[PDB]
Protein backbone atom coordinates (compact mmCIF):
# COMPACT_ATOMS: atom_id res chain seq x y z
CA UNK A 1 0.00 0.00 0.00
CA UNK A 2 2.57 2.50 0.92
CA UNK A 3 5.10 1.62 -1.87
CA UNK A 4 2.31 2.26 -4.32
CA UNK A 5 0.69 5.20 -3.11
CA UNK A 6 -15.97 -2.73 4.93
CA UNK A 7 -17.32 -2.61 1.41
CA UNK A 8 -18.82 1.23 2.34
CA UNK A 9 -15.82 1.86 4.26
CA UNK A 10 -13.42 1.11 1.39
CA UNK A 11 -15.53 3.37 -1.04
CA UNK A 12 -15.49 6.24 1.06
CA UNK A 13 -11.71 5.92 0.70
CA UNK A 14 -11.58 5.79 -2.33
CA UNK A 15 -13.99 8.59 -3.10
CA UNK A 16 -11.44 10.68 -1.00
CA UNK A 17 -8.19 9.76 -2.62
CA UNK A 18 -2.82 8.11 2.57
CA UNK A 19 -4.85 9.46 5.60
CA UNK A 20 -7.78 8.33 5.35
CA UNK A 21 -6.67 4.70 4.90
CA UNK A 22 -4.92 4.34 7.44
CA UNK A 23 -7.80 5.56 9.55
CA UNK A 24 -9.80 3.00 7.89
CA UNK A 25 -7.53 -0.07 8.78
CA UNK A 26 -7.17 1.27 12.27
CA UNK A 27 -10.86 1.23 12.86
CA UNK A 28 -11.51 -2.36 11.36
CA UNK A 29 -8.92 -3.82 13.10
CA UNK A 30 -10.16 -2.03 16.02
CA UNK A 31 -4.11 -4.26 16.44
CA UNK A 32 -0.54 -4.16 15.90
CA UNK A 33 -0.80 -3.71 12.37
CA UNK A 34 -3.77 -0.70 12.73
CA UNK A 35 -2.06 0.81 15.56
CA UNK A 36 1.10 1.11 13.01
CA UNK A 37 -0.10 2.38 10.15
CA UNK A 38 -2.62 4.90 12.23
CA UNK A 39 0.51 6.34 13.96
CA UNK A 40 3.20 6.43 10.62
CA UNK A 41 0.12 8.71 8.82
CA UNK A 42 -0.28 10.69 11.95
CA UNK A 43 3.40 11.48 11.76
CA UNK A 44 3.54 11.76 7.75
CA UNK A 45 0.37 14.31 8.12
CA UNK A 46 2.19 16.29 11.34
CA UNK A 47 -8.77 20.56 13.61
CA UNK A 48 -11.50 17.64 13.85
CA UNK A 49 -8.54 15.34 11.90
CA UNK A 50 -5.69 16.28 13.98
CA UNK A 51 -7.78 16.08 17.54
CA UNK A 52 -9.07 12.61 16.36
CA UNK A 53 -5.23 11.50 15.42
CA UNK A 54 -4.14 12.80 18.66
CA UNK A 55 -6.36 11.17 20.79
CA UNK A 56 -5.82 8.14 19.20
CA UNK A 57 -2.02 7.98 19.36
CA UNK A 58 -2.04 8.99 23.07
CA UNK A 59 -4.52 6.09 23.37
CA UNK A 60 -2.69 3.72 22.35
CA UNK A 61 1.04 4.66 23.71
CA UNK A 62 -0.92 4.46 27.02
CA UNK A 63 -2.36 1.10 26.42
CA UNK A 64 1.18 -0.51 25.35
CA UNK A 65 6.40 10.39 26.49
CA UNK A 66 3.29 10.40 24.34
CA UNK A 67 1.69 13.20 26.51
CA UNK A 68 4.08 15.83 26.77
CA UNK A 69 4.78 15.17 22.79
CA UNK A 70 1.20 15.28 22.23
CA UNK A 71 0.67 18.76 24.29
CA UNK A 72 3.82 20.83 23.20
CA UNK A 73 2.27 19.81 19.68
CA UNK A 74 -1.32 21.28 20.40
CA UNK A 75 0.17 23.84 22.43
CA UNK A 76 2.24 25.70 19.47
CA UNK A 77 -9.11 23.10 21.44
CA UNK A 78 -8.44 23.12 24.96
CA UNK A 79 -11.38 21.71 26.58
CA UNK A 80 -10.80 18.43 24.35
CA UNK A 81 -7.19 18.55 25.90
CA UNK A 82 -8.58 19.05 29.15
CA UNK A 83 -10.52 16.25 28.86
CA UNK A 84 -7.72 14.04 27.61
CA UNK A 85 -5.60 15.14 30.78
CA UNK A 86 -8.63 14.17 32.70
CA UNK A 87 -8.30 10.85 31.31
CA UNK A 88 -4.74 10.82 31.77
CA UNK A 89 -4.94 11.28 35.51
CA UNK A 90 0.25 7.92 37.72
CA UNK A 91 1.68 7.23 34.78
CA UNK A 92 0.30 10.93 34.12
CA UNK A 93 2.07 12.32 36.91
CA UNK A 94 5.30 10.99 36.11
CA UNK A 95 5.40 11.98 32.63
CA UNK A 96 4.95 15.45 33.94
CA UNK A 97 7.16 15.20 36.29
CA UNK A 98 9.58 14.68 33.39
CA UNK A 99 8.71 17.59 31.34
CA UNK A 100 9.13 19.51 34.38
CA UNK A 101 12.78 18.21 34.97
CA UNK A 102 13.43 18.86 31.30
CA UNK A 103 12.77 21.74 31.47
CA UNK A 104 15.15 22.60 34.31
CA UNK A 105 0.96 29.98 29.43
CA UNK A 106 -2.26 27.95 28.65
CA UNK A 107 -0.58 24.44 29.09
CA UNK A 108 0.28 25.62 32.88
CA UNK A 109 -2.70 27.20 33.29
CA UNK A 110 -4.59 24.17 32.35
CA UNK A 111 -2.12 22.03 34.62
CA UNK A 112 -2.99 24.50 37.83
CA UNK A 113 -6.75 23.78 36.77
CA UNK A 114 -6.66 20.32 36.79
CA UNK A 115 -4.43 19.64 39.75
CA UNK A 116 -6.70 22.10 41.43
CA UNK A 117 -9.83 19.86 40.53
CA UNK A 118 -0.99 14.95 50.44
CA UNK A 119 -1.33 14.24 47.10
CA UNK A 120 -2.83 17.21 46.14
CA UNK A 121 -0.64 19.67 47.45
CA UNK A 122 2.24 17.74 46.10
CA UNK A 123 1.32 17.85 42.83
CA UNK A 124 0.45 21.56 42.94
CA UNK A 125 3.58 22.42 44.12
CA UNK A 126 5.73 20.16 41.53
CA UNK A 127 3.76 21.58 38.94
CA UNK A 128 4.60 25.01 40.13
CA UNK A 129 8.02 24.82 40.33
CA UNK A 130 3.70 30.34 45.18
CA UNK A 131 1.02 28.45 44.65
CA UNK A 132 2.55 25.78 46.78
CA UNK A 133 2.63 28.22 49.57
CA UNK A 134 -0.58 29.17 48.69
CA UNK A 135 -2.20 25.80 48.26
CA UNK A 136 -0.52 24.09 52.05
CA UNK A 137 -1.41 27.26 53.70
CA UNK A 138 -5.37 26.91 52.43
CA UNK A 139 -5.08 23.44 53.83
CA UNK A 140 -3.44 23.85 57.21
CA UNK A 141 -6.39 26.48 57.83
CA UNK A 142 2.33 16.09 63.00
CA UNK A 143 0.81 17.38 59.46
CA UNK A 144 0.70 21.09 61.23
CA UNK A 145 4.66 20.53 61.89
CA UNK A 146 5.21 18.63 58.32
CA UNK A 147 3.02 21.91 56.35
CA UNK A 148 5.43 24.68 58.34
CA UNK A 149 8.53 22.92 57.58
CA UNK A 150 7.93 22.55 54.49
CA UNK A 151 6.89 26.21 53.53
CA UNK A 152 9.76 27.47 55.63
CA UNK A 153 12.37 25.88 53.39
CA UNK A 154 10.67 26.54 49.92
CA UNK A 155 10.50 30.50 51.56
CA UNK A 156 14.12 30.04 52.16
CA UNK A 157 7.66 37.77 57.69
CA UNK A 158 6.25 34.39 56.67
CA UNK A 159 8.94 32.48 58.40
CA UNK A 160 8.86 34.46 61.58
CA UNK A 161 5.24 33.55 61.76
CA UNK A 162 5.41 30.23 60.93
CA UNK A 163 8.17 29.73 63.47
CA UNK A 164 5.79 31.71 66.17
CA UNK A 165 2.40 29.44 65.11
CA UNK A 166 4.50 26.51 65.61
CA UNK A 167 5.72 27.36 69.11
CA UNK A 168 2.98 28.32 69.74
CA UNK B 1 30.52 3.43 63.90
CA UNK B 2 27.56 1.86 63.06
CA UNK B 3 26.27 4.08 60.79
CA UNK B 4 29.70 4.47 58.97
CA UNK B 5 29.71 0.37 58.83
CA UNK B 6 26.25 0.72 57.09
CA UNK B 7 27.73 3.09 55.11
CA UNK B 8 30.47 1.07 53.46
CA UNK B 9 28.12 -2.36 53.05
CA UNK B 10 20.08 1.49 49.52
CA UNK B 11 17.25 1.26 52.43
CA UNK B 12 20.56 0.83 55.03
CA UNK B 13 21.68 4.31 53.31
CA UNK B 14 18.59 5.64 54.17
CA UNK B 15 18.59 4.24 57.97
CA UNK B 16 21.95 5.46 58.41
CA UNK B 17 21.13 8.92 57.10
CA UNK B 18 18.19 9.08 59.41
CA UNK B 19 20.36 7.87 62.47
CA UNK B 20 22.64 10.91 61.32
CA UNK B 21 19.70 12.93 61.69
CA UNK B 22 18.56 12.01 64.75
CA UNK B 23 22.08 12.60 66.45
CA UNK B 24 22.61 15.86 64.92
CA UNK B 25 19.13 16.96 66.52
CA UNK B 26 20.19 15.02 69.93
CA UNK B 27 23.59 17.74 69.51
CA UNK B 28 27.39 22.63 64.52
CA UNK B 29 30.35 20.83 63.12
CA UNK B 30 28.36 17.64 63.34
CA UNK B 31 25.45 19.23 61.09
CA UNK B 32 27.87 20.09 58.72
CA UNK B 33 29.36 17.20 58.14
CA UNK B 34 25.83 15.82 57.77
CA UNK B 35 24.91 18.52 55.15
CA UNK B 36 27.59 17.15 53.35
CA UNK B 37 27.01 13.17 53.14
CA UNK B 38 23.40 14.31 52.34
CA UNK B 39 24.57 16.71 49.13
CA UNK B 40 27.20 13.68 48.39
CA UNK B 41 23.79 10.96 48.55
CA UNK B 42 22.36 13.26 46.07
CA UNK B 43 10.70 9.65 51.58
CA UNK B 44 8.09 11.73 53.97
CA UNK B 45 10.27 11.25 57.17
CA UNK B 46 13.53 12.08 55.38
CA UNK B 47 11.56 15.19 53.69
CA UNK B 48 10.71 15.89 57.64
CA UNK B 49 14.39 15.33 58.99
CA UNK B 50 15.68 17.49 56.18
CA UNK B 51 12.90 20.21 57.79
CA UNK B 52 14.23 19.97 61.32
CA UNK B 53 17.37 20.61 60.21
CA UNK B 54 16.81 23.16 58.32
CA UNK B 55 15.00 24.46 61.42
CA UNK B 56 18.26 24.30 63.28
CA UNK B 57 20.63 25.78 60.75
CA UNK B 58 31.84 29.28 63.46
CA UNK B 59 35.58 29.83 62.56
CA UNK B 60 36.02 25.65 62.75
CA UNK B 61 33.04 25.04 60.61
CA UNK B 62 33.91 27.22 58.33
CA UNK B 63 37.53 25.43 57.75
CA UNK B 64 35.81 22.23 57.84
CA UNK B 65 33.45 22.79 55.37
CA UNK B 66 36.62 24.74 53.39
CA UNK B 67 38.44 21.56 53.56
CA UNK B 68 35.37 19.71 52.21
CA UNK B 69 34.90 21.70 49.38
CA UNK B 70 38.49 21.18 48.67
CA UNK B 71 28.10 29.66 50.82
CA UNK B 72 27.35 26.51 53.19
CA UNK B 73 24.05 27.72 53.99
CA UNK B 74 23.39 28.67 50.28
CA UNK B 75 24.33 24.82 49.16
CA UNK B 76 22.60 23.56 51.95
CA UNK B 77 19.40 25.60 50.57
CA UNK B 78 19.88 23.97 47.40
CA UNK B 79 20.43 20.29 48.77
CA UNK B 80 16.97 20.70 50.98
CA UNK B 81 15.35 22.00 47.44
CA UNK B 82 16.77 19.28 45.36
CA UNK B 83 15.23 16.57 48.01
CA UNK B 84 11.64 18.35 48.19
CA UNK B 85 11.98 18.42 44.20
CA UNK B 86 13.07 14.37 44.35
CA UNK B 87 10.29 14.09 47.19
CA UNK B 88 7.55 15.94 44.51
CA UNK B 89 8.36 13.68 41.80
CA UNK B 90 8.07 10.43 44.12
CA UNK C 1 20.81 -2.16 72.42
CA UNK C 2 23.47 0.07 70.42
CA UNK C 3 21.01 0.93 68.67
CA UNK C 4 18.27 2.29 71.80
CA UNK C 5 20.89 4.14 73.26
CA UNK C 6 21.74 5.90 69.77
CA UNK C 7 18.03 6.66 69.54
CA UNK C 8 17.91 7.83 73.30
CA UNK D 1 5.26 52.86 28.23
CA UNK D 2 8.49 52.13 29.28
CA UNK D 3 9.17 55.18 31.17
CA UNK D 4 5.76 54.30 33.71
CA UNK D 5 7.60 51.04 33.86
CA UNK D 6 11.00 53.10 35.05
CA UNK D 7 8.82 54.73 36.91
CA UNK D 8 6.70 51.64 39.13
CA UNK D 9 10.54 49.92 39.44
CA UNK D 10 11.56 53.36 41.60
CA UNK D 11 8.17 52.58 43.02
CA UNK D 12 9.00 49.38 44.46
CA UNK D 13 12.39 50.16 45.12
CA UNK D 14 11.30 52.78 47.67
CA UNK D 15 8.02 45.83 50.61
CA UNK D 16 4.72 43.96 50.32
CA UNK D 17 2.64 46.00 48.28
CA UNK D 18 5.14 46.98 45.76
CA UNK D 19 6.17 43.35 45.03
CA UNK D 20 1.91 43.06 44.71
CA UNK D 21 2.23 46.19 42.10
CA UNK D 22 5.26 44.63 40.43
CA UNK D 23 2.81 41.41 39.83
CA UNK D 24 0.22 43.03 38.69
CA UNK D 25 1.87 45.03 36.12
CA UNK D 26 3.69 41.57 35.05
CA UNK D 27 0.48 40.39 34.10
CA UNK D 28 -0.44 43.26 32.57
CA UNK D 29 2.31 43.07 29.76
CA UNK D 30 1.71 39.36 29.63
CA UNK D 31 -1.94 40.28 28.89
CA UNK D 32 -0.54 43.27 26.22
CA UNK D 33 2.18 40.36 24.89
CA UNK D 34 -0.82 37.71 24.18
CA UNK D 35 9.98 41.36 19.23
CA UNK D 36 13.03 43.85 20.49
CA UNK D 37 10.12 46.26 21.54
CA UNK D 38 8.80 43.23 24.11
CA UNK D 39 12.62 42.28 25.04
CA UNK D 40 13.40 46.04 25.86
CA UNK D 41 10.02 45.86 27.99
CA UNK D 42 10.82 42.46 29.73
CA UNK D 43 14.27 44.04 30.59
CA UNK D 44 7.58 32.48 42.36
CA UNK D 45 8.31 36.05 40.11
CA UNK D 46 11.92 34.19 39.38
CA UNK D 47 10.56 31.49 38.52
CA UNK D 48 7.86 32.92 36.20
CA UNK D 49 10.62 34.94 34.63
CA UNK D 50 12.55 31.72 33.91
CA UNK D 51 9.30 29.82 32.53
CA UNK D 52 8.77 32.99 29.83
CA UNK D 53 12.47 33.02 29.02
Amino acid sequence: FQLHDIWKDLLCTFTVPHSAFYYQLSLLFDQEFALKCISKSAEYSLQDFKEKQHIHYLNLLIHFEVLDVLRLGHECRTNFLQLLLQEDIDFFSTLLRLCNAHSDKIVDSILSQNLRSCFKKLYCFRMLNAAAEVLYQYILMIRKRKCYLMVINVLSVTLTDLRDELRG
Amino acid sequence: PYAVLSQFYDREDWGQALRLLLLLIEFHYLVLLVAKFLYPIFEDSVATVIEVIETKWSNLYETIIEADKSATLLKNLRKKLNFKLCQAFM
Amino acid sequence: DWVEQLIL
Amino acid sequence: ETIDSLISGMKIFYVAACCNVMSQEIVSKILEKNKAKLLELPLQDLMKCTYKI
